[PDB]
């Protein structure tokens, strides 16, 4: 079966600078017609895979001038001039010359950006989701870069572990950062017993870490 | 050129289901056509393969034995007919004729219920203000959340379902807003779960 | 649209 090795697995590249996907070919992709089936195929977030260049360096309708496509036998790689905000997804690389049509594993492709320091926000359970016998505390971090954030939860200022799940937007395409959301899962009984609720926010933007509370009861 | 797939959704283990897809544009019974997955979060893995006519087959020893690609030149439609699911199974397929990938149907292989969520809001507090809604306790997956009838698309960011440990999704939905406009402006958002045939639109007020 | 496939040149 013909594997294709794709390297880098994530590329975190500045705006306006290029960038190159590298890819590797186990035998040889030139068919009896003299092209080679080698193609490169781009799929951003929540959408499905667009072709970008078709066989080794031909572009496909709407597909920009600054990506470009190369190489011959084995090795191949795909080149962008300037990386656009509109960059961000995983980059594929794919073989159609023998039968299974095969895919490399994929390229992330990130945009390296100024430090961006998170709002943050704290959210106390609704009143109806109490007569439920569940609260949810929701905590915000907003517009922030590197994705890396520590989010902790105190309750009466004793540590939380196991009791919270957390989530996060992937790359923005207008402003290039990161979204976070913990979400603290207690029951009513378990929730009513507690005064203070914290969340405790550790990022690389943030001088001290970032504290927003406030008391059930309020 | 479009592909639109159907058959698509939740699914018992050990279940069957068929894919249909509507080749539009471009002489379907000239081109060779494909079935490709992927898993949350994961890279493409080809499914079934089927030449211009459908004298040849491929499919990897994942599938195979299970599974089976078949076209109507004539319909111009291609068929997946998928056996013995497994959770392994659960993925977004789509048909692709290489150049062209269709939008893709979600397959979901689960013994779990299909459930409606509960909508909560995420109301203000104390000049940028942030509120959202809380959809928690559904199954299966997609919903779908707008703001006012999608006229707020600003500063909104919906975040991706998470897997509780009852076995139910949930996810959070967020919106930046001055907090000069609060007063004034009233905030809804639009939840759509199509799975269980759940709407749910929430006023979130402070 | 293209012949993506090498087994469809032959077609």
């Amino acid at each position: 079966d013909v594997v294709m090795t794709q390297s880098p697995l994530s590329l975190p590249v500045t705006l306006g600078q290029p960038a190159s996907i590298s890819c590797r070919s186990s035998q040889s992709l030139i068919y009896s017609d003299g092209n080679a089936y080698l193609h490169w195929f781009l799929q951003k977030p929540g959408q499905s895979p667009r072709l970008l260049i078709y066989k080794v360096s031909n572009r496909f309708s709407g597909v920009p001038d600054r990506f470009s496509g190369s190489g011959s036998g084995t090795d191949f790689t795909l080149k962008i001039s300037r990386v656009e905000a509109e960059d961000v997804g995983v980059y594929y690389c794919s073989q159609s010359t023998h039968v299974p049509w095969t895919f490399g594993q994929g390229t992330k492709v990130e945009i390296k950006r100024t430090v961006a320091a998170p709002s943050v926000f704290i959210f106390p359970p609704s009143d109806e989701q109490l007569k439920s016998g569940t609260a949810s505390v929701v905590c915000l971090l907003n517009n922030f870069y590197p994705r890396e954030a520590k989010v902790q939860w105190k309750v009466d200022n004793a540590l939380q572990s196991g009791n919270s799940q957390e989530s996060v937007t992937e790359q923005d395409s207008k402003d290039s950062t990161y979204s976070l959301s913990s979400t603290l899962t207690l029951s009513k009984a378990d929730y009513e017993k507690h005064k203070v609720y914290a969340c405790e926010v550790t990022h690389q933007g943030l001088s001290s870490p970032v504290t927003k509370s406030f008391n059930r009861g309020e | 050129v479009q592909l639109v797939e159907s058959g698509g959704g939740l699914v018992q283990p050990g279940g069957s289901l068929r894919l249909s897809c509507a080749a539009s544009g471009f002489t379907f019974s000239r081109y060779s056509m494909s079935w490709v997955r992927q898993a949350p979060g994961k890279g493409l893995e080809l499914v079934a393969q089927i030449n211009s006519v459908g004298s040849s087959t491929y499919y990897p020893d994942t599938v195979k034995g299970r599974f089976t690609i078949s076209r109507d030149n004539a319909k111009n439609t291609l068929y997946l007919q998928m056996n013995s699911l497994r959770a392994e199974d659960t993925a977004v397929y789509y048909c692709a004729s290489g150049d062209y990938w269709g939008q893709g149907t979600l397959v979901t292989v689960s013994s779990a219920s299909t459930k409606g969520p509960s909508v909560f809001p995420l109301a203000p507090s104390s000049g940028t203000a942030a509120l959202g809604c809380l959809v928690k306790d559904y199954f299966p997956e997609p919903v779908t959340v707008s703001w006012n009838s999608g006229a707020l698309t600003s500063g909104v960011h919906t975040f991706p379902a998470v897997l509780q440990s009852s076995g139910l999704y949930s996810l959070s939905s967020v919106v930046t807003v001055p907090s000069s406009s609060l007063g004034t402006q009233t905030y809804i958002c639009n939840v759509n779960h199509k799975p269980s045939n759940t709407k749910v639109d929430k006023k979130v007020e402070p | 649209k293209l012949v993506f496939f090498a087994e469809d040149v032959g077609s």
